[PDB]
């Protein structure tokens, strides 16, 4: 994705910093994380691409990678992924919040959840 | 005639465009940090010293621990009392250079701003890696400390000192010596001693006139009667001054930052007794004294002695003191919070008196007022 | 007055000892050196490198004790790794954690209902160090800004999604700070 | 010599510094006789006040005069003085002295110990 | 317990357990030079002065020569 | 059932429950057992020891795990 | 380059803001390349436990209370006399007109 | 209502989100301790002015408020009188906990519950502080908001 | 300026008869100050400042007229500077129950 | 520590208004009566051996056993002899105690806080307006008596175009927890 740099002007900035860096990883959603050491300053010597350019999102980071590209670990993502947990576990989804109220999260007693549950802590007579 | 301003609100007499008297109207960030403190645990009532003059953060923690540890009576370690001492002055430089840089922009001079934000997101990221988060870290807690220090976190920081030394050696390069900058700052809003003195001036404010007086080295709180640091007084109180003696400051944090970096000891973080602080995880998860302690400490509180006291700290803006009146219960009974930002709002009566109104937005940010802990 | 006109003369006595003092300050204040200094550092920096982080695809450190958006989590069986001890919101200061329990159908103790209010919790880590069986965690995530404030009030299904989907990164970080401990 | 400065920028430097203690100690002295000798202020007054005027009395050079009393500032001595003579007043004004008969005073003493890590505020040496 | 959780293979007392905390590498860091120094390399007053009025008049002449070429 | 359905309403993936269950009864040799939660104490729940004399598999309490007594 | 000439940067102790990647912060907090091992007690306090030697919070005198009355307050008046030495001593401190660079050449810090 | 009219429409529609995206004038509301850093996201590290955040001191000419810090019922009034004279293109970020839902003086007097009860605010920052980092995703979060507004085709549908 | 506490029921009148003078000068300013002059009956609110201060004189203490007086002054500067058949049992019984 | 002025005061200063006296390592402290504490501060503010120059500040306690329920705090300070000293009195509702703002300038807005907070009037205040609070605030927010969310709350009323004010309707009630210890005592 070239022709985006001109219309985004940031994904520029990221092809730039891509001259000589080395791709260090690739995640399952397409992002390509890059590292690059040597003559660079401490807080841009890690990075992504995205892989979606006309929406790349900043929560599209899965959490195998979250930690190595927040400079939390040294772990990159493969091994995160090789230490998942079994038996639970839901896949990496983006925060929506406003892409639809069928996707948004909504409380137990909220009108818009599709199974609204009433809150009075007793049972009528009912008849 | 009356001009007024509007979290600063601020009512101004004029007559010449000289201003006649100033008059702030505070209240507008008054928050009930009293009233809910007396309604919450001790432990639970630290983030509210946390929020209290939020620019510097953990001097406000270092003084409640004071007055908790003082109405207690309990030996906190020589490893904590260093990390306090360590985290007190970059707070202390964090809040300085803060204070000068905001003061720099209400001048006119937009530049400094932004390099003092880098050196300041060092010192956050420094927070961050030793405690929870970058502001208002309940890192301070009475007895101690929460977590001991990081790994590489003492390299990082003698790293920040170097290249700090040098960014102070550039802000005063540029800011200093400027014939604008004298124009602006020099015989505008002078005290002399004996009107700070009646006005209750404290810290930078008290020792621009040359009261020659430090909490630090009058009531030494810690370790601080081991630094042999240096403590600036001005010749003749006025903002070149003020500002002179804040660059001081920062230079003998720096100083006392490398002092506790090339002395700090080895052993425990916190109060050696679990009656007054947490058992660590493995101890609550292992002993059964321990789980009994973590979740009488977790769910009340240690109950304090019945007394009275005034605790008072050198925070960055000043002599910040916490008063607090206990009844033998979990929680405070009364907390009385001394802030240095409600006398020297004071002080802008008389110190934007004949002035103008370039002159009034000087003497506010000279004063360097935080409305949280003037609302407190 | 008298005595600040007096100290005037005098200092000004005292700066115009000899003319090639006198000639060397006229010159300065007249040619403008300050601020030609002033303006050669700030070349400087327009010439040195930035310190701009490139938010979107490069973003700023971390550490392992970071605060960031509350979370339950799960054993390694499956179960849910909080019991119902209510440490939770004993020690929770902005009281934004509301926590109603029974007895499950195999007699084991657990939660049915447990709500967190991110508008509420001031992101402090008291629950997260008063957790008994390290249930609730403070994870990493931040980026949870929502568009509805009942979007922000959250409950006990999105807390265990948000624990089961942070799973692996909460795990790193409580290894390593459980050293710190 | 001359003080250049007294660092403190309200107080200004006095020349006849050592006449001016002479005097506000005279008059010092000359209110002091009105209040009665019973009362523990009058004595305290006549003592320092005493003291200090025979050592500025003695001694001719502010300097010799600031070292020899230690409390240095002769500038500071003359505010202090000041001071003392408008308290002097206002005791004349009105009449605190003599105890009301039939009083109690409660004085409460606690030994409870603090750390050595709290601020204090120490004894100058 | 603090001999369980700060257990050694090979310790006989309490004493002596291990330890590993933030600190000093040892030789205790280095100076970081907490004055300041800014070194006043310009050119001389007198210099600059000179160089102004030389630089007036050449140029008044350069002046003077230009306006007779176009006159 | 009425608990989980209670805090839960996804009704589609297996609730802890379902999972706990189906987690095979853990075989001792010992009469008591000390149950942590996991590979690392410090990681898991304060102990627990678990008394195995009656035959039916005895639940843990914490991060319920049923061991049952070998012979 | 013109900055040079005068100023910071001519000084040749002069420190670059911007941190290396390669020197600055070598290993990342949660993956540090030895363990840590924080103590919590006292070697002595680990199997000599015995907290009422070392109760702190509680092992304090009880508060001591007298109600003088008007014949106590004149004995003490009339007892009580000042001297030049009782008097309380004065917290003295001045300035000192000291350069930056005396302190250990201003490098010590 | 046709196929190539609409897609002039999506065109028109699309250059001014583009627009109105690229061209955010927010102005600071800035109380209590979410200020400062807001201070530290239009700093050097996280620069605001990249994406076209300037901020701007008359709320005339600002495009979005960013209430951060405790809402008082002393200030409540300036802030609502302050958002009214705001242009109708308006957009809200209430950043921090006490800007949210009261926060950590939720039970106080004097303590407005939210600026939702003042101003209808489009869009919550979780965080108290919430990292500079966080601030600039809700920003960013406001660019995707405002990135889908039909507003001519609205118009031309009414 | 606040003034030492009244020690005579005839200082306490002559204080409250200054307040009453008080507000009586500053009615006019508040006409301005809230503008709703179609229903106002500026004699009818000096009756019903008068019918306040009618409905307290139960209070007999000095120190209570004081306070009461100096909360009155206090309440009128904030007013000049703009800060705003079923029988009574069946109707509540209706309402709610707790009445 | 630094016990000195104030032993050297209880031998100077007059018995007649020492109610009495407090000893302690958390800071020593004088109760008085009300009538006489203007005299007392300025006998400590003038005297050269005591010079409690600055005011640190003024607080006020509530205790609602006591039939004077207010107590007024008074921390000074002397930095000619480096020591903090505490001189409190016992106010109620309705009787107003002196003021010392002519002697401490700083002590205006001190009062004014104490005014806002539980209405112990001063006599010879400047002006005693409301510091703290919302304008027309109708209690005194940190007596005891005075619930902790308040009496109203503030929202913004749509036809009135206004912010109005209207009683407290809050939900999720503060949930009190009663963790006091039957032992503790
Ligand atoms: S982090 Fe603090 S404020 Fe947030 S839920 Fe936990 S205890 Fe409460
Ligand atoms: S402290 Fe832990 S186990 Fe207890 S209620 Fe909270 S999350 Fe559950
Ligand atoms: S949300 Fe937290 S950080 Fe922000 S103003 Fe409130 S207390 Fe401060
Ligand atoms: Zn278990």
């Amino acid at each position: 994705g070239y022709l985006r740099c001109l219309p985004d002007g940031n994904l520029l900035q990221t092809k730039i910093h891509n001259i000589g860096a080395t791709l260090v990883g690739v995640d399952k959603f397409g992002n390509k994380y890059y590292e690059k050491l040597g003559d660079t300053q401490y807080g841009r010597h890690r990075w992504v691409e995205y892989a979606e350019k006309s929406r790349y999102n900043a929560s599209q980071v899965p959490p195998e990678w979250h930690g190595w590209l927040h400079f939390i670990t040294d772990h990159t993502g493969d091994e995160l992924l090789l230490l998942k947990p079994k038996r639970y576990g839901v896949e990496h989804k983006e925060n929506l919040s406003g892409e639809g109220e069928q996707y948004i999260y909504h409380s137990k007693g909220h009108a818009l959840n599709p199974g609204q549950r009433d809150w009075t802590r007793y049972q009528p007579w009912e008849s | 005639f009356t001009l007024n301003f509007g979290s600063l609100r601020l009512v101004l007499e004029m007559n010449g465009e000289v201003v006649e008297r100033a008059e702030p109207h505070i209240g507008l960030l008054h928050r009930g940090t009293e009233k809910l403190i007396e309604y919450k645990t001790y432990l639970q009532a630290l983030p509210y010293f946390d929020r209290l003059d939020y620019v510097s953060t953990m001097a406000q923690e270092h003084a409640y621990s004071l007055a908790v540890e003082r109405l207690l009576n309990c030996e906190v370690p020589l490893r904590a009392q260093y990390i306090r001492v360590l985290f007190c002055e970059i707070t202390r430089i964090l809040n300085h250079l803060l204070a000068l840089t905001t003061h720099a922009m209400d001048v006119g001079a937009s530049t400094p701003f932004l390099w003092a934000f880098e050196e300041r997101e060092k010192l956050l990221e420094f927070y961050e890696r030793v405690s929870g988060a970058r502001m208002h870290a309940s890192f301070i807690r009475p007895g101690g400390v929460a977590q001991d220090l990081p790994l590489g976190l003492c390299r990082d920081i003698d790293s920040f000192t170097q290249q700090f030394a040098s960014r102070i050696d550039e802000l005063e390069e540029m800011l200093t010596g400027n014939r604008i900058w004298k124009q602006r700052l020099v015989d505008i809003g002078t005290v002399t001693a004996q009107q700070a003195k009646d006005w209750g001036f404290s810290g930078v404010m008290l020792r621009g006139p040359g009261v020659c007086w430090d909490l630090r080295r009058a009531a030494p709180y810690d370790v601080y009667d081991q630094l042999d640091f240096d403590v600036p007084v001005g010749t003749r109180g006025d903002c070149y001054d003020r500002y002179c003696i804040r660059i001081e400051e920062m230079r003998q944090s720096m100083r006392i930052i490398w002092q506790c970096l090339n002395k700090i000891p080895s052993g425990m973080i916190k109060a050696d007794d679990r009656k007054l602080c947490p058992p660590s995880r493995c101890r609550m998860k292992l002993s059964m004294e321990s789980s009994i302690h973590h979740f009488e400490l977790y769910t009340e509180g240690f109950s304090v002695p019945a007394s009275s006291t005034y605790t008072a700290v050198e925070a960055p803006k000043g002599e910040f003191g916490v008063f607090l009146v206990s009844n033998g219960s979990n929680r405070p009974y009364r907390c009385k919070i001394r802030a240095p930002g409600f006398a020297h709002l004071q002080g802008l009566d008389f110190m934007s008196k004949h002035h103008m109104l370039a002159d009034v937005v000087t003497i506010i940010g000279t004063q360097d007022i935080v409305f949280g802990e003037v609302d407190r | 007055t008298k005595l600040e006109d007096e100290q005037r003369e005098q200092l000004a006595k005292e700066i115009s000892k000899d003319w090639s003092s006198v000639f060397e300050r006229s010159i300065n204040t007249l040619f403008l050196t300050e601020m030609v200094r002033g303006l050669m550092l700030t070349l400087k920096y327009f010439f040195e490198t930035k310190v701009t982080i490139n938010y979107p695809f490069e973003k700023g450190p971390l550490s392992p004790r970071f605060r960031g958006e509350h979370a339950l989590r799960r054993y390694p069986t499956g179960e849910e790794r909080c019991i119902a001890c209510k440490l939770c919101e004993a020690i929770c200061p902005a009281q934004a954690i509301t926590i109603e329990a029974e007895e499950r159908e195999d007699g084991s103790r657990r939660t049915t209902r447990y709500d967190i209010d991110m508008t509420k919790c001031i992101y402090c880590g008291f629950c997260q160090e008063a957790c008994p069986v390290d249930a609730i965690v403070e994870g990493p995530n931040f980026e949870f800004a929502t568009e509805t404030h009942e979007e922000l009030l959250y409950d006990k299904e999105k807390l265990l999604e948000n624990g089961d989907r942070w799973e692996t990164e909460i795990a790193e970080n409580l290894r390593s700070e459980s050293l710190y401990r | 010599k001359v003080k250049a400065s007294t660092g403190i920028v309200g107080l200004e430097v006095v020349p006849n510094a050592r006449e001016v203690l002479i005097g506000l100690y005279s008059k010092t002295l000359k209110e002091i006789q009105k209040v009665p000798e019973d009362e523990g202020y009058r004595k305290a007054v006549e003592s320092f006040t005493k003291h200090r005027l025979s050592v500025c009395k003695e001694e001719e050079d502010w300097e010799a005069i600031e070292k020899r009393l230690g409390c240095g500032q002769v500038e500071e001595l003359i505010e202090e003085a000041q001071d003392e003579l408008k308290l002097i007043s206002y005791m004349i004004e009105w009449d605190p002295w003599g105890v009301p008969d039939d009083y109690e005073c409660e004085v409460i003493e606690n030994d409870a110990p603090v750390p050595k890590h709290v601020p204090l505020h120490r004894p100058p040496p | 317990t603090e001999a369980y959780i700060r257990n050694k293979p090979g310790m006989v007392s309490v004493k002596d357990m291990p330890v590993l905390q933030d600190g000093p590498p040892p030789g205790g860091f280095a100076p970081v030079r907490f004055a300041r120094r800014i070194p006043n390399k310009g050119p001389s007053a007198v210099a600059i002065f000179l160089a102004a009025f030389g630089t007036f008049s050449w140029g008044m002449y350069q002046v003077g020569q230009g306006n007779k070429i176009r006159r | 059932s009425n608990h989980t359905a209670k805090w839960m309403q996804d009704t589609s993936k297996k609730s802890p429950m379902e999972l706990i269950n189906e987690v095979p009864p853990i075989k001792v040799e010992g009469r008591i057992v000390a149950c942590e939660g996991d590979t690392n104490p410090a990681l898991g729940h304060p102990i627990e020891f678990i008394c195995l004399d009656l035959p039916e598999p005895a639940v843990c309490k914490y991060c319920g795990l049923r061991y049952v007594q070998d012979h | 380059k013109p900055w040079e000439i005068t100023g910071p940067c001519a000084d040749p102790e002069y420190r670059s803001a911007v941190p290396l990647a390669t020197e600055y912060r070598l290993q990342c907090p949660a993956t540090t390349k030895e363990k840590p091992c924080i103590p919590n007690s006292l070697p002595e306090t680990v199997y000599d436990i015995k907290y009422f030697s070392r109760d702190q919070r509680r092992n304090r005198p009880p508060i001591r209370r007298t109600v003088l009355k008007k014949a106590d307050v004149e004995k003490l008046a009339k007892e009580q006399t000042f001297a030049v030495s009782d008097f309380p001593p004065v917290y003295l401190n001045s300035a000192v007109e000291e350069d930056i660079n005396a302190i250990g050449g201003g490098y010590q810090g | 209502v046709s196929k190539a009219a609409e897609f002039v429409i999506s065109k028109v529609d699309d250059l001014m989100n583009w627009a109105r995206r690229g061209s955010i004038w927010p102005m600071t509301f800035g109380l209590a301790c979410c200020a400062v850093e807001m201070m530290h996201t239009g700093a050097a590290r996280y620069d605001l002015d990249r994406f076209g955040i300037i901020f701007r001191p008359s709320p005339r000419q600002s495009d979005c408020m960013i209430v951060a810090g405790t809402l008082t019922n002393k200030m409540a009034p300036a802030l609502r009188k302050v958002y009214d004279q705001m242009p109708e293109p308006r957009w809200v970020i209430s950043m921090g906990s006490c800007a949210n839902g009261g926060g950590y003086y939720h039970y106080s007097y004097s303590v407005v519950r939210g600026c939702d009860r003042i101003v209808p605010v489009d869009i919550y920052v979780p965080g108290c502080p919430p990292t500079a980092e966080a601030l600039l995703y809700g920003l960013l979060q406001l660019q995707k908001k405002i990135n889908r507004r039909k507003d001519f085709l609205h118009w031309w549908t009414k | 300026k606040v003034l030492p506490n009244s020690a005579s029921v005839e200082e306490a009148r002559q204080r409250v008869f200054d307040f009453f003078r008080a507000t009586c000068r500053s009615l006019p300013s508040v006409m301005e100050i809230y503008n709703l002059y179609d229903v106002t009956s500026v004699a009818q609110l000096r009756s019903t400042v008068a019918s306040e201060i009618r409905k307290n004189i139960g209070v007999s203490d000095p120190k209570v007229i004081d306070m009461l007086l100096f909360k009155g002054m206090e309440e009128l500067m904030n007013v000049v500077n703009h800060s705003k058949a079923i029988s009574p049992f069946l109707k509540n019984f209706y309402s709610s129950n707790y009445f | 520590d630094n016990q000195f002025i104030f032993k050297y005061s209880w031998e100077t200063l007059p018995k007649k208004w020492v109610k009495k006296m407090e000893r302690s390592e958390h800071g020593n402290r004088f109760d008085t009566k009300t009538d006489y504490l203007f005299q007392l501060l300025c006998f400590l503010k003038l005297h050269t051996y005591t010079r409690v120059q600055v005011l640190i500040d003024i607080c006020g306690v509530d205790y609602p056993s006591r039939k004077r329920r207010f107590e007024v705090v008074y921390n000074l300070l002397s930095t000619r002899y480096n020591s903090r000293i505490r001189v409190q009195t016992s106010a109620d509702e309705v009787t107003r105690i002196s003021s010392v703002v002519s002697l401490f300038p700083s002590a205006g807005w001190w009062e004014r806080e104490v005014w806002d907070m539980f209405g112990v009037s001063f006599i010879n205040h400047p002006d005693l307006r409301r510091i703290l609070t919302d304008y027309g605030f109708e209690g005194h927010p940190l007596r005891k008596d005075f619930p902790l969310s308040g009496y109203v709350e503030v929202r913004y009323d749509d036809p009135e175009k206004r912010v109005v004010s209207e009683p407290i309707e809050m939900t999720q009630e503060f949930r009190y927890f009663d963790f006091a210890s039957p032992w503790e005592q």
